[PDB]
RNA sequence: UAACUAGGGAACCCACU
């Protein structure tokens, strides 16, 4: 049952959700992906601290 | 709150959680645009 | 063609730029929004 | 059984890198050691 | 701390190149005059490269030290990495 | 003589890794 249509998503600046303005959650309401706890922890490993944020705060919910 | 405490937010998740920039390196340092080299550079067409 | 980069209008990509605008969106490899210099976006995929 | 011309080179070589392995000044070095032991607690088993 | 007492690494960082790199490209698609001759390129990113491989970028780099002090390195005072 | 934005949540269940 696991097919690639069923699957893809991309997102740029749709939905916005009301309680805090971050991007909807996942691909029916054309949300955005979670750049979650632990991605947060390797992009402080690599030191791409405008790449973090850029993530956190630019690309997000500015 | 309770002891009126501060945070110099020295640290990485305090920039991460206010949005600012880490220090965590690039962002350890600052930059300075030069004033004696920005005279040899041309005007590009 | 969804995921846009924002790309600044120098005189070197000026033509080029210009005929990915040309294009609009949906022709693939175009553009959908237009920011001014004031930071007012122009849609692209609304065909102004 | 070097030559002078290859001991020099030898030399520069040995300084040179060297000089790339130091630590880098700005090298997030707790996240870096945190991930580095957490990585291999995956793959370790109790029971294997 | 004059240029006698400035005690950070000659050879200039990963993240310094890497931030160097990005906000000198960002000020040449902003339209700022090219240090460098370049050979005809549209991609701002290769420019800075090549300004970069010149020692010509027009930026000093302030070094904070962990104490409150700062050194003020010039791009071509420092070794670059590669 | 083209009127141009989107709206909720909470729980459970299942699946992927």
């Amino acid at each position: 049952k696991h097919m690639v249509d069923d699957k893809i998503h991309s997102r740029a600046r749709g939905p916005i959700q009301i309680l805090n303005r971050q991007p909807m959650e996942g691909r029916s309401r054309d949300g955005g992906l979670r750049f979650g706890e632990m991605e947060r922890d390797c992009q402080i490993a690599h030191g791409a601290a405008q790449f973090l944020r850029e993530r956190l705060f630019e690309a997000s919910d500015p | 709150a309770a002891h009126g405490e501060s945070d110099p937010m020295k640290g990485v998740s305090e920039n991460i959680m206010l949005g600012q920039l880490a220090p965590a390196g690039t962002g350890c340092f600052d930059l300075l645009l030069d004033a004696e080299k920005c005279k040899y550079g041309m005007e590009i067409p | 063609a969804n995921m846009t980069f924002a790309e600044i209008v120098t005189p070197f990509n000026i033509d080029r730029l210009q005929e990915l605008v040309r294009r609009g969106n949906s022709q693939y490899p175009g553009a959908k929004y237009i920011i001014r210099d004031n930071g007012d976006r122009i849609d692209l995929r609304f065909h102004p | 059984r070097l030559s002078g011309e290859a001991f020099d080179w030898l030399l520069g070589e040995i300084e040179s890198k060297f000089n790339q392995a130091i630590a880098h000044p700005g090298e997030m070095v707790g996240a870096l050691a945190a991930q580095s032991l957490g990585e291999p607690a995956t793959q370790m088993t109790l029971n294997t | 701390q004059a240029n006698q007492k400035r005690i950070t690494t000659p050879y200039m960082t990963k993240y310094e190149r890497a931030r160097v790199l990005g906000t000198r490209a960002l000020q040449i698609a902003m339209c700022a005059p090219v240090m460098v001759e370049l050979e005809g390129e549209t991609d701002p990113l290769l420019i800075a490269m090549k300004e970069l491989k010149a020692r010509k970028i027009p930026i000093i780099i302030r070094r904070y030290l962990p104490d409150g002090s700062y050194e003020d390195w010039g791009v071509d005072e420092l070794i670059i990495s590669d």
